[PDB]
This record gives structure tokens, sequence and C-alpha cells, in this order.
């Protein structure tokens, strides 16, 4: 009864490790709206284009 | 001389995969002059002499 009464609904994820903390600062614009940030791109020069 | 290439996009569908292009474009030298007037008197001359 010490260990077994232990169903947490959560992430958990123990001995887990994934993801570059170092990331990457790319341009992007960002917009608040509401009051949530989010992203707002449109997509026709580095893609659909030539 | 320009070699030109075209990114293309991979697709799926009821469509046969395409191929990518190059393009291999040429535009000849236009060639071109100009000039101006500069005339000097003959007494000119005479001095130089």
């Amino acid at each position: 009864t010490l260990n077994i009464p232990s169903i947490p609904p959560q992430s958990n994820s123990d001995s887990t490790t994934a993801g570059l903390p170092v990331n990457a600062r790319v341009p992007a614009d960002l917009v608040i709206v509401g009051d949530k940030l989010v992203f707002l791109e449109a997509l026709e020069r580095r893609v659909y284009q030539a | 001389q320009f070699e030109v290439q075209q990114p293309m996009i991979a697709r799926d569908g009821p469509h046969p995969v395409d191929q990518p292009v190059h393009n291999y474009m040429v535009k000849r030298i236009h060639k071109r002059s100009l000039s101006a007037a500069f005339a000097i008197a003959s007494e000119a001359l005479s001095l130089l002499s």
C-alpha cells in the first residue's frame, strides 16, 4: 500500500530526455489577440513561389 | 550564361510525379558608344610649333 495507490493523471514521462534546450531564435511575427499570443504568418514567398 | 533551378513540391494523389526543371537562359551582349565634339583653332597649332 506504499506504492500501489499511485495512478496520477499527468504527463509523468519519468526517465526521459529529449529536445535541444538551446532551440533557435528564428524571425517570426507574433500577435496578441483576445488574451493569447499567436503566430500570424502568410507563407507564399519561401514556398509556393517560383 | 545563367543556370536557374526551380523549386518543386513533393505531391501525391491521382497525379504522376513531376520532374524538376532546369532553365538555361543566355542573353547576347549589346554594344553601343557615344562621342562628343571638341575643336581646336589653327593659331593654337601655330603656337605649339
